[PDB]
RNA sequence: UUGGAAAAGAUUAGCAUGGCCCCUGCGCAAGGAUGAC
RNA sequence: AGCUUUGCGCAGUGGCAGUAUCGUAGCCAAUGAGGUCUAUCCGAGGCGCGAUUUGCUAAUUGAAAACUUCCCAAUA
């Protein structure tokens, strides 16, 4: 916030102008100082990390604050024919899987009550029984009961603010204080929240019965973690010859993660692309909420070119994102290969066929939340041509 | 800075301590210079305007008045101690004795929350408050 | 930003349609059992049900 | 005032 | 949100639990010595809780709500908190103020036997709190006295001269250094003097030695984990104190006892009198029995640590306890079952009549032959925006404000109430009326009768105001007949209206 | 008065005065009993420490002083920090420094080439989109107008 | 009638008062309708 | 002459009492605060503060929970 006093003499706006310019440099050495300490897990106290946490807080968001502006100044990151060639590869990969689009939710759809009631059963999760509720809390714990109690008008003020309401309040942001990876809390309005849980509970199902996240999306509910783990490792003795390194075979397997996936996104891009699937409506509602103030103490900074993943719709914003970056990566024939005929597609880690399975260097690939992990079966003619590359 | 007015006087401190008996009495007989003195005069100024409603904080110097740590032998280069209507009321903070803070609270709450207890204890006659605090050890870790 | 002064209530003399409403609305008493039971015998819950 | 305080425990340090 | 949930891999309701640690819990509760092992270490034998399985725990309930109902101060706040921790500490204090636990740093609490090898002030503001209002040497003096009644109960068959006790100063009641003779009491005779034993020993030895005058003492401790040996330690003060340098009693043959107030036991192995051994038991265990301030002590100690064994419920009025509730105690069978009166009746077309009716309750009393019918509105019951529960609290109420319009002299003595549910709200409203014990009456006498009757039916359904008018349930067997035939003819008639 | 008139008691030996190393600070001997041959004395020892004291004392006192002025080059003092701007800050007039109000109350356009680029880019997208196969769209004013056809 | 030793007032609940909404009797303003040989 | 309107204030009764009653002292406000009907129509409240104050009685805990002396001994 900019300190403007007119009445007040040029020498001492002068002076206190010094001042503050020597106190911001003193407390941010201080907070990079404290932040060091506690990554390396030195000894501190609450009061010590609270205030490195609060002073950690604030640069993050003034950080953010001038990569938006300098986002805003220096334009898109992305080119011109670098989006257009992307949406091509993400049209092309959508119509050979031949993903119906899902449409906006019906006046009178089967399962919207059900969606609805799973959506405030998730949203409500959260409010665990403490010593007290804020006022907002209180609010949206109300919000959430009169929902409960008349699904149908709830349904039909959801429906109205998703195709009306293209301009959202604050989001608050709050960091969690992790020792080690700093994770913000971003926390949306009540009613623009149970807008946005019954969006992605719509979403996700219509997302399900259509098909449109890939196999090797790896978090789903039906592998836990460890279990999918188990399986990765189950299924790559399972390649023919995986281990034969007698011809001179070497199998190489990288694992990788998309820096900055969550912070750089193209708002526009994610714009265009998902109207290719969701519902154009829908798609824009979504893309316009990712456009928010967020608002924290004092400061408040807009956003441009990076998706909220406070907002309930992140998920099937992050899942689109990562298999639009996969598609990239895999590349066509390989993302066909693996994840089959559109009529008999093949389950998760698994060629169609044992030849399939040998077509490329890419065996086995399993796209999680931000993190990829491709095992490359490189024969020693295709290991020589690539070093010599 | 040090907005509370420190009493050179020690007889001023005195009549002080006398002056107010319905509100608590609190002198800093630490000495300006030394930082510690100087984290304890920020805490005082972070409850400067909020406990002033209930008690009347007053600074110190031992170089300037000296019977008040040759007489309650106030050693520590900055130590906190109460008087309430001509009564030192003693904090029950664990730490051997009951005379003195002794220690840099850099924590504003803490300070407010020994405040309003030693408030009630006043109000209550209790000569030992019990502090709401386990200040007989770091409470850190 | 004031501080409200370290005082409390007097003394309680009225109860009865003149300050039961507001206990038995705002300040609604709850179930006060099934709830405070311990049961230090058995063990109803699980081990780490929480 | 306090400037006269101020100043000479600035002057002290 | 802002909580870091360690389940990050699936959800309980989604996938299902994944672990069953149940076995877990009673592997370590048998691995700990079992649950007497367990409790062993704790003061749960001090509580003189016979019940392994019946006492409850006041789960954050010591207080009222510790005043969490209320606006208090952050420093409040952390003290209710804090307070928790006083009552595990005092849970656990056994096995924590042990001086093999901690380094030695033996105190003794003030005018008490409490040696707190230690200082943990949570256990001992609980400690202090707990032998408050001088507590140790009242306990010392009633138990003095106690036995010093009993042994003049029956004193003259047992040879004894008289019974006096010896100027001995409160301060040798609690010190250990130095002890003295509690009782004083000759014998008329020359009372050979059996050899100091146990008196759990069943030998019988007696040496050559023989006095006049026999004396008995009484010793309070509070035994921890491992000082809870109240015989060996009962036979070692003894000892100590026969060639004690200042504990000069008077006559050498004199017994000690001792008591394990911490454990809730008692020793005695001093020098047990030919004949008095078994009445030394006797009165050893009638007073650990009912001992007035050990009584008292156990009830504190209880208290203060949130532990409440649940009070037996008063029993059901079976075929041989029908006629029971006939007695000088007066007894009202409430039944309000049908207070729930309304009219669902099918209208022509489009809907059906949703008519609430005026309800009313049920008070007759067959211990007296009286009858008064509170009628509740159907107003009352209509358009108050609540449910059913907060209606029964209201009739609840509404019962406990009738009996409080009834006099006090005329308060039923008993108050059986055929709805199950209605008894735990019923002593809810009427906690400050404890002289009515909420009985239970399981099977039902047909009270509805009076319902479905020309004149009490037709107001029941117009009594818009409610009316605390009486009536009489007899028709003339109030003045002429028994009570309990009276009763009877009641039940008769009642099941006659009811059959057809 | 002292103390005593305020009726309190307890519950140069000061903490700050006393240290580890060499005890406590000041001097045993009192600076009051002193004399003429007190300064013919003292004289004397200063001569004999100064003397004593001078073998290295030059080259010492030399390097010191480099030390010295190499060191305010990275150690400004927090006067100096403010020792510019508080020289000139004396300028203000007195009705300068008095109606300093309480607290209480061609060029460059950034944004202008982002928002040409963003809208190049959105352009040049829904000329792709353009040719999109089977894209759907659910009018707003018809769902808005037949949200009300099955309302109570 | 005679005679010897000598929590710094708290917890919990109802009842009326009290607060407002209605009426009544009282007192009266400005009026409103009427009887006046 | 009898009655009565806005009803007022007194006294009695009925009911309500956390959303409510009121000050509202901060602010707008008879010189219009507010809008899906009524839009050339309607015309006086709303945002934020704080409580629901006066007494009596029983009980409850405690050794004592308070209103002008007391535990004692053969008699009178």
């Amino acid at each position: 916030i900019p300190w403007k006093v007119p009445g007040l003499p040029t020498p001492i706006e002068n002076m206190i102008l010094r001042y503050v310019k020597a106190k911001a440099d003193w407390w941010t050495n201080t907070a990079h100082y404290n932040r060091e300490r506690i990554r390396r897990g030195a000894t501190v106290d609450k009061t010590v990390c609270k205030k490195n946490l609060g002073r950690l807080t604030r640069l993050y968001l003034k950080a953010e604050q001038e990569r938006q502006h300098n986002y805003l100044k220096d334009g898109p990151y992305i080119t011109a024919e670098e989006a257009v060639a992307v949406y091509t590869t993400t049209v092309h990969w959508l119509e050979s899987r031949r993903f119906s689009p899902i449409p906006f939710p019906p006046l009178s759809y089967k399962h919207d009550t059900k969606l609805l009631i799973l959506a405030l059963e998730r949203l409500k999760e959260a409010y665990s029984v403490k010593s007290r509720l804020n006022q907002s809390q209180r609010e949206e714990l109300g919000l959430i009961e009169q929902a409960y109690d008349n699904p149908h008008e709830a349904l039909s003020r959801i429906k109205r603010h998703l195709l009306t309401q293209r301009a959202f309040k604050e989001v608050g942001i709050e960091f969690m204080d992790l020792y080690s990876h700093l994770v913000p809390v971003y926390d949306v309005e009540p009613l623009e929240k149970i807008t946005d849980a019954y969006l992605d509970q719509y979403l996700w199902y219509e997302a399900d019965k259509r098909r449109l996240f890939p196999p090797w999306i790896k978090p789903a509910d039906t592998e836990p973690p460890p279990l999918l783990v188990y399986k990765w490792c189950q299924g790559i003795n399972n390649l023919q010859d995986v281990w034969e390194t007698s011809e001179g075979e070497c199998n190489v397997m990288l694992e990788s993660r998309f820096e900055k996936m969550y912070e750089k996104i193209d708002l526009t891009l994610l714009n265009r692309l998902l109207r290719l699937i969701v519902d154009h409506n829908i798609a824009d509602y979504m893309t316009a909420k990712n456009n928010v103030v967020i608002n924290y103490k004092d400061m408040n900074h807009t956003n441009s070119y990076g998706i909220i993943r406070g907002l309930q719709f992140a998920s099937f914003i992050v899942q689109y994102y990562g298999l639009v970056m996969d598609l990239l990566v895999l590349g066509l024939h390989r993302a066909s290969e693996m994840a089959g005929p559109p009529q008999m597609p093949n389950d998760f880690l698994s060629f169609q066929d044992i030849a399939t399975e040998a077509a490329h260097p890419i065996r086995l690939f399993c796209r999680y939340i931000d993190r990829i992990h491709i095992f490359f079966r490189f024969t020693a003619d295709e290991a020589r041509d690539l070093i010599q590359r | 800075s040090y907005m509370l007015p420190h009493l050179h006087n020690g007889w001023q401190v005195d009549q002080a301590i006398l002056s107010e008996e319905d509100r608590v009495v609190v002198i800093r007989f630490g000495h300006d210079w030394d930082p510690t003195c100087m984290k304890m005069d920020e805490v005082l100024y972070s409850i400067a305007e909020k406990v002033k409603n209930f008690a009347v904080i007053y600074l110190v110097d031992i170089t300037e008045v000296p019977d008040f740590n040759k007489m309650y032998e106030l050693y520590d280069p900055c130590t906190v101690m109460f008087f309430f209507r001509n009564k030192h009321i003693m904090i029950d903070l664990g730490t051997g004795n009951n005379n003195k803070i002794n220690w840099a609270m850099e924590d504003k709450q803490e300070m407010v929350d020994i405040i309003e207890t030693v408030y009630r204890g006043a109000r209550k006659g209790r000569g030992l408050v019990v502090s709401p605090k386990d200040y007989s050890t770091k409470y850190r870790y | 930003k004031p501080l409200p002064a370290p005082l409390d209530g007097q003394r309680k003399k009225r109860g009865g349609r003149r300050y039961r409403k507001m206990k038995e609305r705002l300040g609604l008493t709850e179930i006060r059992k099934q709830a405070n039971r311990m049961s230090f015998g058995e063990i109803e819950e699980d081990a780490y049900q929480e | 005032d306090i400037e006269s305080s101020l100043k000479q425990l600035a002057e002290r340090r | 949100v802002l909580k870091q949930n360690p389940f990050w891999w699936t959800h309980q309701r989604h996938d299902g639990k994944l672990w069953n640690l149940n076995n877990y819990r009673t592997d370590m509760i048998q691995a700990l010595g079992g649950v007497e092992g367990i409790l062993e270490h704790t003061l749960f034998k001090g509580t003189y809780f016979p019940t392994w399985e019946g006492l409850f725990w006041e789960k954050a309930s010591g207080f009222e709500e510790s005043m969490k109902w209320k606006k208090l101060t952050n420093a409040q706040r952390s003290g209710l908190n804090q307070i928790p921790n006083r009552r595990f500490t005092l849970w656990w204090s056994p096995t924590i103020n042990r001086a093999n636990v901690y380094v030695g740093f033996q105190v003794q609490l003030d005018l008490t036997g409490i040696f707190m090898h230690g200082k943990i002030p949570t256990l001992k503001i609980s400690l202090i709190q707990i032998f408050r209002a001088h507590l140790w040497q009242k306990i010392h003096e009633s138990i003095v006295m106690d036995l010093c009644q009993v042994f003049d109960q029956e004193l003259d068959a047992l040879e004894i001269e008289t019974v006096q006790k010896e100027t001995i100063h409160p301060r040798k009641s609690y010190k250990m250094n130095s002890s003295c003779a509690d009782i004083l009491l000759f014998a008329s005779y020359k009372w050979n003097v059996s050899r100091p034993s146990l008196l759990a020993d069943s030998k019988d030895v007696m040496d050559s030695t023989t006095t006049q005058k026999y004396w008995i003492d009484i010793q309070l401790r509070w035994g921890d984990y491992d000082s809870h040996d109240i015989e060996r330690y009962a036979r070692a003060k003894f000892l100590d104190y026969t060639t004690d340098n200042m504990s000069i009693y008077p006559s050498p043959t004199g017994v000690l006892i001792a008591i394990d107030l911490a454990y809730n036991l008692h020793s005695a192995y001093g020098n047990w009198f030919p004949g008095s051994k078994p009445l030394i038991q006797q009165a050893m265990a009638k007073i650990m029995k009912a001992n007035p301030a050990l009584y008292v002590l156990r009830e504190r100690i209880r208290k203060g640590l949130q532990l409440y064994s649940s009070e037996p419920t008063e029993p059901y009025l079976s075929s041989q306890n029908y006629g029971e509730l006939f007695s000088n105690q007066i007894i009202w069978f409430v039944d309000d079952t049908n207070v729930y009166r309304v009219t669902i009746h099918k209208t022509f077309e489009g809907n059906l009549t949703t008519k609430p009716i005026n309800g009313a309750i049920f008070i007759f009393n067959p211990r007296t032959g009286q009858l008064f019918l509170k009628i509740i509105h159907t107003s009352v019951w209509a358009g108050q925006k609540r449910l059913g529960q907060l209606a029964k609290w209201k009739t609840a109420e509404e019962v406990a404000a009738l009996i409080r319009s009834l006099p006090v002299e005329e308060q039923p003595k008993q108050i059986i109430v055929t709805r199950k549910g209605m008894l735990d709200p019923l002593e809810v409203h009427l906690l400050d009326f404890p002289n009515i014990v909420i009985k239970g009456s399981e099977l039902q006498l047909p009270f509805q009768a009076c319902l479905k009757v020309e004149k009490f039916g037709d107001l029941i359904l117009k009594a818009t105001e409610p009316q605390m008018v009486l009536f009489n349930l007899y028709d003339d067997w109030l003045k002429t007949i028994s009570s309990y035939t009276a009763f009877s003819r009641l039940i008769l008639i009642l099941r006659a209206l009811h059959v057809n | 008065v002292p103390g005593l008139g305020r009726g309190a008691t307890g519950f140069d030996l000061n903490d700050t005065n006393y240290d580890e190393f060499n005890g406590y600070a000041g001097s045993l001997f009192s600076s009051g009993p002193y004399e003429k041959d007190d300064e013919e004395a003292d004289a004397i020892y200063a001569a004999l420490d100064k003397r004593m004291d001078e073998r290295r004392k030059e080259r010492r006192e030399q390097r010191e002083k480099e030390e010295i002025e190499k060191y305010r080059m990275e150690r400004p003092k927090i006067q100096q920090q403010f020792s510019d701007l508080k020289r000139k800050l004396a300028e203000v007039t007195e009705e300068e420094w008095l109606s300093i109000p309480e607290v209480g109350d061609g060029e460059l356009d950034m944004r202008k080439i982002g928002q040409a680029r963003n809208t190049l880019m959105d352009m040049r997208l829904s000329q792709v989109s353009d040719s999109v196969s089977g894209q759907t769209v659910v009018d707003p004013k018809g769902y808005l107008t037949d949200l009300n056809s099955m309302i109570p």
